């Protein structure tokens, strides 16, 4: 699966 | 995975990876598997059609570090793309291809999906990215609880 970046923004 | 060893691993130039640039595409969301699964196929297809004209993907090498993701042209060594960690929102591998992955760059309303074909498996790159993101989050919390506990 994919992984989103917790520090995005 | 010791925070200390992991910090040494991404320090400075960080890890290097030989790969080819499949392409860059403008997308609408900052995340989502299907959306980021579709865009990969669209780019590979553009590439596939180009093979008939003797086209070839640009050979590159990329680095994973505290500077985020950087793409350097293999031939001239020139830095062509520098995507800071805070600008990266989603990481996604390619299910039907173990040697390709992508990620979305950009601020709200101006996203881009970058597709890469790695020389070796894309697994180690996705992993490094994962750890680097988590690391930065942790160091950011701790180094905030401290400044706020001043
Ligand atoms: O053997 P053929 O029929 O020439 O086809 C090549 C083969 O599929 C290589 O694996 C591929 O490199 P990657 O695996 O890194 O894509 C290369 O792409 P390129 O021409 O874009 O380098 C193709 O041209």
């Amino acid at each position: 699966n994919g992984y989103e970046n917790p520090t995005y923004k | 995975r010791s925070e200390a060893t992991l910090i040494k691993r991404f320090k400075g130039e960080g890890v290097r990876y030989k790969a080819k640039l499949i392409g860059i595409d403008e997308v609408s969301a900052a995340r989502g598997d299907k959306l980021c699964q579709d865009s990969m196929m669209k780019l590979k297809g553009v590439v596939a059609g180009a093979r008939s004209k003797g086209e070839h993907k640009q050979k590159i090498f990329l680095t994973i570090s505290f500077g985020g993701i950087k793409i350097f042209d293999e031939k001239t060594g020139a830095l062509q793309h520098h995507h800071a960690v805070h600008e990266i929102s989603y990481i996604a591998k390619d299910i039907t291809d173990h040697r390709a992955f992508g990620y979305v760059c950009g601020k709200e309303g101006n996203h881009r999906f970058v597709a890469i074909k790695t020389a070796q498996a894309a697994e180690p790159v996705i992993l490094d990215l994962r750890d680097l993101f988590q690391l930065i989050y942790e160091l950011k919390q701790r180094e905030e609880l401290e400044k706020k506990a001043q």
